[PDB]
């Protein structure tokens, strides 16, 4: 009883030290340094390719390393691999669950992962002697729905779940090497660092966390939102990231000065954000909304730079490609559109 | 005018009756077997069918002329 | 028993969090305001590319 | 166009044909979302229909059903509920023999009040504005045997009625059908289930058939 109160009081004291140490670091705001910067002109992108064939809602997509091959996951029970250059279909994979929420394409390109509402992450092998795509492993152990997965290599994967935890898996043995605990609310997304050394996660408690791949420890925790966080991505440098929420706002966080830097918001938008991705320079930030639109923001100035409007339902996923050429959107209206 | 308009009204009325009764029958028959709606149940398609059946009589009158 | 363990775990977590070497925000803003200038010419989303390459 | 590209286009056309066939096959099946309390008799109803998520395919009179179940999903329902926006119907169980019990170790909470709260949340959700509900009021035999010793005043302070299976069951039923604030877009089909009922598949068949016919008539602008 009394020592419960003592522990609580120590908790508020530590929180106060954190907050006043943060306030001892704010020399100025990102708007002050970037007050005089060459404004980004209006971006007028047009759709170039239209991928048809899915018959239900699309929930995730992922670009390949070569920037040609693409993977899309739909609630029709299908995982489709596209050649974006020729629009051709390379592989169609039937799914055993059909309640998918996430998919991923391996850096080596020999493997594809998917998962959702079955607490299982499934791995498929693309290069086989028999000429068909087969299941290589079924990773089990989570007690909630998968939200996002990312590859580290052929033999390392990371998953996030609705049981408020994250996991790292070795695929030869199919066991959890490390489990990441925290996040009193449901985890919705994760993003890997360019050096594959750290990763960030966003949750339904309105906060984000930074984890070290080895040692299984949480280093930094970030707050500032009023509702659930749905998407997250790293800045190309690897020293910052961005988050989108149901409060109709996006925010940017740096690591070395562990606090919020910029918030992207307006008055005409009241709907939330479903996906966020950065360009190659880091000057542009892309975000998909619930009002059937995609908005392009300028990261250094926080002004609306562009709007992409060709969709009849909610935009659910984005991708930007490794060489910076094309952006891809997948929506609830069963179509993928590529813009340049 | 007598040659063209003598049988046109009856054709109109009974083609429309046939198409609407067929629509109701197909809806209530396939409703017990599949979720998917039967094809061609909509004002545009029904009008197309009715005026095709009328066009049969129109072409016959043309040959008569 | 579980509650006191959770409280001690949060105490340890907060004391690990509150001992980071935090740089001031001007330095971070300048560091990220300079990345784009270094990599501006290689990003074709904001600067259009001539129709020669344009895989799409 | 090279020969290799021609082979690629051939393969893509085969894939498109396969996908179209699979989609046409999948479009003709009834999809049901089974909701209810954990102890509301979901298992028995599942058993007598078929003679993470758990899926149960079953066929009746040349028609197919899939009947998804999400009971073992302890998380925020707002995050994944929109995945079921296009289902044909929602099946909801109540377990009438719960009006004199408490749940979740709260020690001040009638089980049936929690069921009414869940029913009110599901019925008036933004994703379900034109989806009909099949309400199974089961464990009625326990209610019949229990209603003599205990009156309905424990769960409903205002009853102004007699202790009999004829009036209390109807009273509970009219409470659940009065929480629906969308009476002009959807409707509720109420059925009393029991042990060895064996006649619930046909009730579900009739309700779903009426739903399909009404949807088709509304699409034509004929209703």
């Amino acid at each position: 009883g009394s020592e419960l109160d003592q522990l609580r009081q120590e908790a508020e004291q530590l929180k106060n030290q954190i907050r006043d140490a943060r306030k001892a670091c704010a020399d100025a705001t990102l708007s002050q340094i970037t007050n005089n910067i060459d404004p980004v002109g209006r971006i007028q992108m047009r759709t170039r390719r239209t991928l048809r064939g899915h018959l239900a809602k699309i929930y995730a997509m992922h670009w390949g390393t070569d920037s040609r091959l693409l993977v899309s996951a739909s609630q029709d029970g299908k995982l489709i691999i596209w050649d974006s250059y020729t629009t051709n279909k390379v592989h169609a994979i039937p799914l055993r669950s059909s309640w998918v929420m996430t998919c991923a394409y391996a850096p080596s390109g020999n493997y594809v992962a998917c998962g959702g509402l079955d607490n299982i992450c499934s791995i498929y092998n693309l290069k086989t002697r028999e000429g068909n795509v087969r299941v290589s492993r079924e990773l089990a152990g989570h007690t909630g729905y998968l939200s996002c997965c990312r590859f580290l290599d052929d033999n390392q994967i990371v998953t996030s779940s609705g049981d408020t935890t994250c996991a790292l898996w070795d695929i030869e043995t199919g066991q959890q090497t490390t489990t990441f605990t925290g996040h009193t609310g449901d985890v919705m997304s994760l993003s890997l660092a360019p050096d594959t050394r750290l990763f960030v996660s966003g949750a339904c408690d309105a906060s984000a966390k930074l984890w070290d791949v080895r040692e299984g420890m949480c280093r930094q925790t970030f707050t500032g939102h009023e509702s659930d966080i749905n998407a997250i991505c790293f800045f190309p440098n690897g020293n910052a990231f961005a988050t989108g929420s149901d409060d109709a706002t996006c925010r940017l966080f740096d690591l070395r000065a562990d606090q919020e830097l910029m918030t992207y918001s307006h008055d005409n938008i009241i709907c939330g954000i479903t996906s966020v991705s950065f360009s190659k320079s880091g000057r542009l930030l892309l975000a998909g909304y619930d009002d059937f639109n995609c908005n392009v923001w300028d990261a250094l100035k926080a002004d609306r730079a562009g709007v992409l409007a060709g969709h009849d339902n909610r935009v659910s996923c984005l991708g930007v490609t490794d060489d910076g050429m094309a952006v891809a959107t997948g929506s609830w209206d069963s179509f993928l559109k590529i813009w340049n | 005018f007598r040659r063209v308009f003598l049988g046109l009204g009856m054709c109109f009325s009974y083609a429309a009756l046939l198409t609407k009764t067929n629509r109701i029958h197909r809806i209530f028959e396939q409703g017990k077997k599949s979720v998917t709606a039967p094809k061609f149940i909509s004002p545009a398609s029904q009008l197309v069918i009715t005026f095709s059946l009328i066009s049969v009589q129109l072409l016959g009158v043309f040959v008569w002329f | 028993t579980a509650s006191i363990a959770q409280a001690r775990k949060l105490v340890e977590q907060l004391k690990m969090e509150a001992n980071i070497d935090r740089i001031k925000v001007s330095k971070a803003a300048a560091d990220l305001m300079a990345y784009c200038e270094a990599h501006a010419k290689e990003d074709p989303l904001l600067t259009p590319v001539p129709a020669s390459e344009n895989p799409f | 166009l090279s020969a290799e590209d021609k082979a690629a286009v051939e393969r893509s056309k085969m894939i498109d044909r396969n996908l179209r066939e699979d989609g046409e096959k999948a479009a003709r099946e009834v999809k049901l979302l089974l909701l209810g309390a954990g102890e509301s008799g979901k298992n028995t109803i599942v058993k007598q229909m078929k003679i993470g998520i758990v899926e149960t395919h079953f066929t009746f009179k040349d028609l197919h059903f899939k009947m998804f179940d999400v009971g073992a999903q302890r998380s925020e329902r707002k995050k994944w509920i929109h995945c079921f926006e296009g289902v044909t119907a929602i099946i909801f169980c109540v377990a009438l023999s719960d009006y004199d019990l408490v749940l979740a170790e709260d020690e001040e909470m009638n089980r049936m009040h929690a069921s009414m709260k869940l029913f009110d949340s599901i019925c008036n959700n933004k994703w379900f504005t034109d989806t009909s509900i099949i309400l199974f009021l089961n464990k009625k035999d326990l209610f019949e045997e229990k209603i003599k010793k205990s009156p309905l005043t424990i769960c409903y302070p205002e009853y102004a009625g007699s202790n009999t299976y004829e009036e209390a069951a109807a009273y509970i039923q009219c409470q659940f059908e009065d929480l629906n604030k969308r009476k002009d877009t959807k409707e509720i089909y109420t059925h009393f289930t029991c042990s060895t009922d064996t006649k619930n598949v046909q009730f579900v068949f009739d309700a779903v058939t009426d739903v399909i016919i009404k949807n088709n008539l509304k699409d034509c602008g004929l209703f």
